[PDB]
């Protein structure tokens, strides 16, 4: 058998320096394919907004220290990339991904039953 | 056991051909014979007794 | 060279579609048998006392 | 046809404009201008610039080069040596 | 069970009025012995015809002429 | 939208009922309210009914078209959406719709007339009848949606009947009736944008010169939701319009570039994009199709309204009185004309017009 | 700009025929309703064990083809959508897209407990609790699975509702 | 209009569009042969017309194969 | 008596082995008839 | 009135003759769709349509009326040119091919010495109209079906054309009526039994009928070129495909079973001797009789179209290409040399008379 397009073999990285390079390479691939994401998924936003969204997700995991968490985060980030480029995700899922987003006071929540 | 219900559409298809042939053979032959009777309408349509 | 049929025997079954014509004949036999269809809702398929339906 | 028409002055000029649209410390960009020191780009800003410079020149930096790039002049050198016009259909050339 | 002899035989037994009703809802002209009639008015019949197939020995006549529920 | 459209879990209606809410606001939740949306199968009713049913408000949708109402049931959970076969010439059916509702929303209104109903029957006769039937049934809140240029003394038979309908709603239901005056509404399958997106628009040199303040249909549907669930909005008139003023000539030309019909220098002129005609011909053709065509075409009264521009009543309340910011057509124009773009289909690269790009295109359109 | 509206005119489904045009558009409606009921072309959308019973309706014992029922592969040639099987979250967008591509008039039949409300898999993380959360449903056929006769009865109910359509008399008397 | 070479605008911008022009141009010669042969009641002209049609179809196939192989050369990697 | 059981003598044996016996003439005969028909056909065409 | 009314019928008479000709062909095509399901149903031990009209006689009417009452799917109202031009070319091609079919001696709308060429030329246009549906279309199943239509056309076109040319060579004429009348003493089924099989095999491939239904393979390409077609564009293509089945069945009866010639000359004379030839009723009966002979033979081959569909599985089109080019073409080109050699040996080269 052969792997699908844009598939990477799973490997457990044991070097933080080597892990950092692999993350930066993948981050570039997300930016390069940003215009492809707008084309395939027929998004209503420019590719510039897509690249901004990509950076935010990479900035969330900027300060993760543990190496085992880095590998699982990296592996899951590769799977998502292979999913987007190959057009396996349905267009509704990608549209809702950009649909994501001031908290009320104590009394405001108290009046409506709070959470 | 001959299924007569299955043979009904073939009977209508058979009558489809017979409709075309029955009309074409008679309508065309009559018109050719009618127009061969004479040089005007009073001879083509009317039939003399003699 | 180790076949049991002559060249003309195998070519006659081949060119004249021997087994294809047999399959047509088997199909034509079914044309003269009683069909299985029942006329729902005027007729109902068999049911058993163990049947599970509306509560 | 299938050959580059790039000069060192044009590639530098187009590189400076694409780098000017970012949030850099200084707008005075030359070949010796470093990304980390002079312009002040962290890990993510640098790769945003590289992809931006990719789209401008229709080139793709290799992973080995991109991780090790320091100066603006290195980018201009890379574009001049690696740029190729994209292949056209069988009708664009002969017709 | 699909022959025209069976249909003409059943057509003669039922009469035109009953057979035309079967020609409108049943799609098949059929005859049988009256077995009963329920409280809604349906008439239930059983067939002694030797050429009837297994699951077709019992059938209903509905009260309506255009729709049967 | 939001996650819970209420400021509290208890709401006492002005009719005296106390309605409690259960759940966090999903499909399985309830708000305790029963609402009746007249004209729910229409363009705006589908927006309004969807917003009410998604949060658990029981919606009674009186219908005359059996096929058009089927898609409304998907909006709410089991038992939330209810249908009543009705006619404005039938009084028993109208009472049955409002018999249990605490809120009645009236979206019934036409710009045309037909063999069975005139503009006076619908924009006045129906509105008056529904308001009175609502009052006899003890409905706490009535919401009536007129047009943007409602005026009892207007030259347009649509603007006049809409203006009179505002008066009769208050004269029957009382001073507490709420009135909404939406501007031309843009959305998917929007009647406002549909005529601009049509190719063979005859007599556009006259029809498309009207200026308006178009407003997002989702906000108009959102505003009505705010009004029904806030009793401080009773007896008030709301003018719901966008901040920017557009003329249909500008939008018609802006749309042309987004649809890329101008990619060919000949095709728009050959395909009938421009169909100039003298106004008397536009009058005769509109008059003729009023007694020959069976489908509502551009009628005589819409020809008159093409000259009248939208006038904002300054004494009425706006979106800011409801604590909402109006949307901008520049930020929504592309995605609603996106279905009509010819080739698209990831051919080479989509031209996604951002909010900034739409305004840049508007200047280019206005440049001679 | 005065008006005067009648008060006791019955609804369309209960309005009798008064003049000649009431009979003319009723005849126009009946012929079109007769054809659509007669040419009942469902779309092949068998998802799970409820599809086996749908295949047995086409089997010689029941032979839906004798009623004019033909299964079409493409949504363009179909006017009935029979949801026979569990609708999962991974399948729901595909199901909605397939439904949206049917030209009107279109009807939807929901067959079996999975499509009706989730059934055995109601409390599953990957199951839609009823196909009527995604598409409008005209009739619900119960059972796990519904028998072939139970499905045929559901079709007969839909054909009965289709024969009551008054689309062209609606234009005459309601518009 | 002919002397300013208006026909150069009517020919499409693909190599296959040049092939169609050649077929149309040759077909003009055959129509002229058929027209003259019929007026003269001469079967030698119609024999000529038949020869032109067969020969014109031969070069259409030979030219197509060259264009077919030309496109194959571009799609030569064929790593699949 | 209270359970479904096979008869004391058991059930008669059934047929389960393949039963598709060959039918028709030998291929030589079919070829000869084809040549016989072709020869007679062209004889009538020749006469006409 | 009177005289003006009577000779106005004479002014419109031939149009009614054409309307009756069109009506007769459409009745067979409409009820072939019913007959196929009835024939397949009983072979499959079901009934087939018997609930739409009395015993199922209105099933064809319901299918057309329901499809004619459906919305047409297209991106825009002005995009009718895309998915309507193809169906019309296919329908006009097969309908024009019926102009040369004689229901009796001289009863063809078009009679000419090149009726055979017109028949082959007209049907070749229908092949073009089918491929137009995949006009740079974004539907991959329509695109995949267009490729297979061309592959099948290359397969059958040479064999079907050459077979008809051998029949025309035996009579030395390209007039269809002359070919029918040349079969008085012998039906070409006996001298050319191999060619009748090859003609029918070619007809199955031309009409995209199973076992050569690789174009509209439901299990492979959902609906083939019809996957995007709904309402009127679907009826026209469906109507033209079943018109082609009737045409090729009637051509099988013409080229090999004597066309309209009677099965029994003795019985044909017995039936016609009851009617006076000086009365118009003789020519009605003769027209019914001769067309009945053609109808009976064509009904059997329309039955055979349904019969082969219910017995044989589908064959891949790449195997169809090898079958037509390696097997059928060498055999047919052998007979095109065989037949003139036999006739010359016995001094029986054909002439037109
Ligand atoms: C005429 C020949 C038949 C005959 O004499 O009468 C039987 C036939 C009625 O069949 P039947 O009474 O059911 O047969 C007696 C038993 O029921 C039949 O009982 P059975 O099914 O047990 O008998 C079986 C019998 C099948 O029954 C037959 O014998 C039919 C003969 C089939 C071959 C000839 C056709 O034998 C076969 O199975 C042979 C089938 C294999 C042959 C395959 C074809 C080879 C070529 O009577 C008629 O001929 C008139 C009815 C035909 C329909 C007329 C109206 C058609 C509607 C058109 C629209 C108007
Ligand atoms: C529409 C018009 C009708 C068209 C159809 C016309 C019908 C007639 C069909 C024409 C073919 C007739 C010729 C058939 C005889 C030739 C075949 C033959 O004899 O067999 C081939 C033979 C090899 O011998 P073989 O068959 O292999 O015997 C050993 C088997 N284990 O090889 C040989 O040595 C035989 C060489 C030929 C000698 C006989 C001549
Ligand atoms: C060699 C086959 C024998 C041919 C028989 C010819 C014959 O008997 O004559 C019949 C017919 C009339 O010719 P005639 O002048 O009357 O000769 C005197 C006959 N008593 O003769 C004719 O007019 C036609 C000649 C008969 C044509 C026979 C064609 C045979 C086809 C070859 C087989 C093809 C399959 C392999
Ligand atoms: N750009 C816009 O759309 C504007 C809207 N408005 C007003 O907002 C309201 C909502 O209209 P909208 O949804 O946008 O588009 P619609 O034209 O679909 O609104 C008409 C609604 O009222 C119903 N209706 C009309 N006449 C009758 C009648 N005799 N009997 C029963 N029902 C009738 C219709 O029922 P059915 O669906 O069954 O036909 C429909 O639901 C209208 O009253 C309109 O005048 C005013 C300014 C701008
Ligand atoms: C033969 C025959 O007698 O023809 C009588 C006809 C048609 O008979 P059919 O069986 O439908 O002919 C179909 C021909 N097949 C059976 C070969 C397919 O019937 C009448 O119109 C009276
Ligand atoms: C008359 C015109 C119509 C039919 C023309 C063509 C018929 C077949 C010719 C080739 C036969 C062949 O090649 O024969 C080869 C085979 C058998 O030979 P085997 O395998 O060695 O037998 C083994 C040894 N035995 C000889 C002891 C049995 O025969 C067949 O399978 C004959 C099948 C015919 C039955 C169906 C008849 C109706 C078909 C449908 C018609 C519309
Ligand atoms: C071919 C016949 C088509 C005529 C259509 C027609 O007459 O319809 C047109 C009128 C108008 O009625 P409407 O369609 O409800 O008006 C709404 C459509 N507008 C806004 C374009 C006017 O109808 C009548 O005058 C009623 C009598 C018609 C009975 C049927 C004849
Ligand atoms: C060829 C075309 C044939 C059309 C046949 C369909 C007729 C139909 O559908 O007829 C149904 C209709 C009416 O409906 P009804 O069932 O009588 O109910 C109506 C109840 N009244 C009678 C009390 C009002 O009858 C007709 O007015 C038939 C007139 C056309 C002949
Ligand atoms: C011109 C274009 C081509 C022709 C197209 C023809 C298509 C076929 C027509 C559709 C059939 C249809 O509609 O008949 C089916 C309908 C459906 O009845 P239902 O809905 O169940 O209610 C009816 C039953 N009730 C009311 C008790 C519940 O029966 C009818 O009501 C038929 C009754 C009227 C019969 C009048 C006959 C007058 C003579 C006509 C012949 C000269
Ligand atoms: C073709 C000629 C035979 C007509 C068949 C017929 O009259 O069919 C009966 C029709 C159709 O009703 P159905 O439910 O499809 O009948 C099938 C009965 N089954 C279910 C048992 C199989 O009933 C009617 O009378 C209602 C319509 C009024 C008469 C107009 C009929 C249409 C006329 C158009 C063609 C002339
Ligand atoms: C192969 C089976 C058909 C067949 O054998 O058909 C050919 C034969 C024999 O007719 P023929 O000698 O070709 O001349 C035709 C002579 N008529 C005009 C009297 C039919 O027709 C039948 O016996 C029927
Ligand atoms: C000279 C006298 C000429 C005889 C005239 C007839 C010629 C026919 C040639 C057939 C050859 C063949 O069937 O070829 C088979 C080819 C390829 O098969 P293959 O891959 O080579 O395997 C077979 C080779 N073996 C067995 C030696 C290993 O494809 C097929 O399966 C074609 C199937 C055609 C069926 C069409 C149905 C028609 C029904 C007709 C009802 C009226
Ligand atoms: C006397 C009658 C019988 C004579 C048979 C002679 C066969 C010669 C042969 O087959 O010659 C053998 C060669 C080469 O054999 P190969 O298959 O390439 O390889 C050989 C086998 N290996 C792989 C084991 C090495 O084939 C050819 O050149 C085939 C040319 C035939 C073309 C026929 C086209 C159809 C025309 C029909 C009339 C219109
Ligand atoms: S409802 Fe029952 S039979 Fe139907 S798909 Fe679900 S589990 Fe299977």
């Amino acid at each position: 058998t052969n792997p699908t397009a844009f598939a990477q073999t799973t490997r457990y990285v044991k070097d933080s320096t080597e892990m950092r390079t692999l993350v930066l390479n993948l981050y570039r691939r997300y930016l390069r394919h940003s215009r492809g994401f707008v084309n395939n998924y027929n998004l209503d936003i420019p590719a510039s907004q897509v690249r901004t969204k990509i950076r935010q997700e990479f900035e969330r995991q900027r300060f993760v220290k543990d190496l085992p968490l880095k590998n699982v985060l990296y592996m899951k980030a590769q799977m998502e990339f292979q999913e987007l480029v190959n057009f396996w995700k349905q267009q509704c899922h990608v549209m809702q991904y950009f649909e994501s987003i001031k908290g009320d006071s104590f009394v405001q929540k108290f009046l409506k039953g709070a959470q | 056991m001959i299924p007569f219900e299955a043979l009904i559409p073939y009977a209508i298809m058979f009558a489809g051909f017979c409709l075309g042939g029955g009309v074409m053979n008679s309508a065309i032959t009559a018109d050719i014979t009618k127009r061969a009777r004479g040089p005007n309408q009073e001879i083509k349509r009317n039939v003399g007794e003699d | 060279e180790e076949s049991s049929e002559s060249a003309l025997s195998k070519a006659t079954k081949w060119y004249l579609l021997s087994e294809i014509f047999r399959g047509l004949y088997i199909t034509l036999e079914m044309y003269f048998r009683a069909p299985y269809t029942i006329y729902y809702p005027f007729e109902k398929g068999p049911v058993s006392p163990r049947f599970r339906g509306e509560h | 046809q299938s050959a580059s028409t790039l000069t060192k002055e044009d590639v530098l000029t187009r590189s400076v404009s694409v780098l000017r649209g970012f949030e850099v410390k200084t707008k005075d960009i030359d070949l010796q201008t470093t990304f980390v020191q002079d312009l002040g780009m962290d890990s993510l800003d640098l790769n945003d610039a590289l992809v931006a410079l990719e789209e401008e020149f229709d080139v793709v930096f290799d992973d080995k080069t991109a991780n090790e790039i320091k100066t603006v002049g290195e980018v201009v050198d890379f574009v001049l040596a690696n740029y190729l016009p994209t292949e056209q259909s069988i009708n664009h050339t002969i017709r | 069970s699909s022959s025209i002899q069976r249909t003409l035989r059943n057509l003669w037994k039922n009469g035109f009025k009953k057979s035309f009703k079967q020609l409108q809802g049943y799609n098949d002209i059929k005859s049988g012995r009256l077995v009963g009639t329920d409280s809604f008015g349906n008439k239930f019949y059983e067939v002694d015809d030797p050429v009837e197939i297994h699951m077709r020995t019992r059938f209903v006549e509905y009260t309506g002429f255009w729709r049967q529920d | 939208v939001s996650t819970f459209p209420l400021k509290s879990d208890i709401n006492i209606t002005k009719s005296g009922k106390t309605l409690l809410s259960v759940g966090q606001g999903g499909r399985s939740s309830r708000t305790g309210f029963t609402a009746t949306v007249f004209g729910g199968t229409g363009f705006l009713g589908r927006v309004v009914v969807s917003k009410l049913a998604k949060h658990g408000t029981n919606v009674v949708v009186p219908f005359r078209n059996d096929r058009a109402r089927r898609q409304l049931k998907v909006n709410g959970d089991l038992g939330v959406v209810n249908f009543v076969e009705f006619d404005i010439r039938n009084l028993k059916s109208i009472e049955d719709s409002v018999k249990y509702s605490d809120i009645v929303i009236n979206l019934i209104g036409t710009e045309h007339f037909s063999k069975n109903f005139s503009i006076e029957d619908v924009n006045i006769g129906a509105a008056e009848r529904i308001a009175k039937a609502a009052k006899e049934a003890g409905v706490s809140r009535l919401i009536h949606v007129s047009s943007y240029n409602a005026n009892p003394s207007s030259s347009s038979d649509f603007y006049a009947t809409k203006g009179i309908g505002e008066q009769v709603v208050r004269d029957n239901f009382g001073p507490d009736a709420t009135i909404v005056r939406p501007a031309p509404m843009y959305f998917r399958n929007s009647p406002f944008l549909n005529e601009l997106l049509q190719i063979k628009a005859l007599g556009g040199n006259v029809i498309f010169k009207k200026e308006v303040y178009p407003v997002h249909a989702l906000q108009v549907g959102e505003a009505i939701e705010r009004i029904a669930f806030d009793d401080a909005t009773a007896g008030q008139t709301y003018e719901l319009f966008g901040k920017e003023r557009y003329s249909k000539k500008e939008l018609r030309e802006m749309i042309k570039h987004i649809i890329h019909i101008g990619q060919r220098g000949y095709y728009p002129y050959s395909a009938g994009f421009y169909l100039p005609a003298p106004e008397p011909f536009l009058y005769a053709f509109a008059l003729i199709r009023q007694y020959i065509s069976s489908q509502p075409r551009f009628n005589v009264d819409q020809l008159k309204r093409s000259h009248i521009n939208q006038e904002i009543d300054q004494s009425a309340k706006t979106f800011t009185d409801l604590g909402m910011v109006p949307d901008e057509l520049s930020e929504y124009l592309y995605r609603y004309v996106k279905p009509h773009i010819s080739y698209t289909s990831q051919t080479q690269n989509r031209t996604v017009y951002s909010k900034e790009d739409i305004e840049k295109l508007r200047d280019y359109v206005n440049t001679p | 700009y005065s008006s005067d509206l009648p008060t006791d005119i019955p609804v369309l489904s209960k309005r009798p025929h008064t003049n000649l045009l009431d009979y003319t558009f009723t005849t126009f409606d009946k012929m079109k309703n007769w054809a659509r009921k007669s040419s009942f072309w469902p779309m092949t959308f068998g998802l799970a064990c409820c599809a086996v019973e749908m295949m047995h309706v086409s089997a010689p014992r029941y032979d839906q083809d004798r009623l004019g029922i033909i299964f079409r592969a493409s949504p363009r040639q179909s006017d009935i959508m029979i949801v026979a099987g569990t609708v999962t979250n991974k399948m729901a967008p595909a199901l909605r897209q397939v439904y949206d591509q049917m030209p009107y008039p279109r009807w939807v039949i929901s067959m079996g407990s999975c499509a009706n409300g989730g059934g055995y898999y109601h409390y599953s993380y990957s199951v839609v609790r009823g196909v009527d959360r995604i598409v409008p449903v005209d009739i619900y056929v119960p059972g796990c699975p519904p028998t072939s006769e139970a499905l045929m009865y559901g079709v007969f109910q839909l054909q009965k509702k289709m024969m009551d359509g008054q689309t062209h008399r609606m234009w005459y008397r309601s518009y | 209009m002919d002397l300013i070479l208006l026909m150069l605008v009517a020919v499409g911008l693909n190599i296959i569009d040049i092939y169609i022009m050649i077929e149309i141009l040759i077909m003009g010669c055959t129509v002229n042969t058929i027209y003259s042969a019929s007026l003269d009641n001469d079967m030698i002209g119609l024999i000529y017309s038949l020869i032109q049609i067969i020969i014109a179809g031969v070069e259409s196939a030979i030219g197509l194969s060259i264009l077919v192989n030309y496109n194959r050369i571009r799609n030569s990697e064929e790593i699949e | 008596a209270t359970q479904d059981l096979p008869p004391i003598s058991g059930y008669a044996p059934i047929q389960w082995k393949r039963n598709l016996p060959s039918r028709g003439f030998r291929p030589v005969i079919w070829f000869l008839g084809l040549c016989t028909a072709t020869g007679y056909g062209f004889y009538q065409i020749s006469l006409a | 009135m009177l005289n003006n009314l009577f000779d106005f019928i004479e002014y419109i008479e031939y149009w009614l003759i054409i309307v009756a000709f069109v009506a007769s062909v459409l009745i067979v095509v409409a009820y072939l769709t019913v007959a196929e399901r009835k024939t397949m149903g009983y072979m499959q031990r079901r009934l087939g349509p018997n609930a739409v009209g009395y015993y199922g006689v209105l099933m064809a009417v319901a299918d057309a009326l329901k499809l004619l009452s459906k919305e047409i799917v297209l991106p825009h109202n002005g995009d009718i040119i895309y998915v309507m031009s193809g169906p019309l070319i296919s329908l006009f091609s097969v309908l024009l091919s019926w102009a040369v079919i004689p229901f009796g001696p001289g009863l063809s709308l078009l009679d000419s010495e090149y009726s055979i060429i017109y028949l082959l030329a007209s049907g070749s246009i229908g092949v073009f109209g089918t491929v137009i549906v995949g006009w740079m279309s974004n539907s991959k199943y329509t695109v995949l079906a267009t490729v297979r239509t061309t592959a099948q056309l290359i397969s059958y076109e040479l064999v079907l054309t050459t077979v008809v040319f051998i029949i025309a060579l035996i009579v030395s004429s390209l007039n269809i009526n002359v070919i029918i009348e040349s079969q008085y003493n012998i039906w070409y089924i006996i001298p050319f039994f191999p060619l009748c099989l090859i003609f029918f095999i070619s007809a199955l491939a031309e009409t995209a009928r199973p076992p050569f239904d690789n174009v509209e393979a439901e299990s492979e390409l959902v609906s083939g070129h019809m996957t995007e077609l709904s309402a009127s564009p679907f009826v026209i293509f469906f109507l033209s495909e079943y018109c082609s089945m009737v045409l090729m069945s009637t051509l099988t009866a013409i080229f090999f079973f004597g066309g309209y010639l009677p099965f029994s000359n003795t019985i044909h004379h017995l039936i016609l001797n009851l009617f006076d030839q000086h009365s118009i009723y003789y020519f009605i009966i003769e027209g019914i009789l001769l067309s009945g002979y053609l109808a009976i033979k064509a009904n059997f081959f329309m039955f055979s179209f349904v019969w082969i569909r219910a017995a044989a599985p589908r064959l891949r089109y790449d195997l169809l290409i090898l079958f037509c080019w390696y097997v059928l073409l060498p055999i047919v080109f052998a007979i095109v040399v065989f037949a003139p050699g036999i006739l010359y040996c016995f001094d029986a080269l054909p002439v037109i008379i």
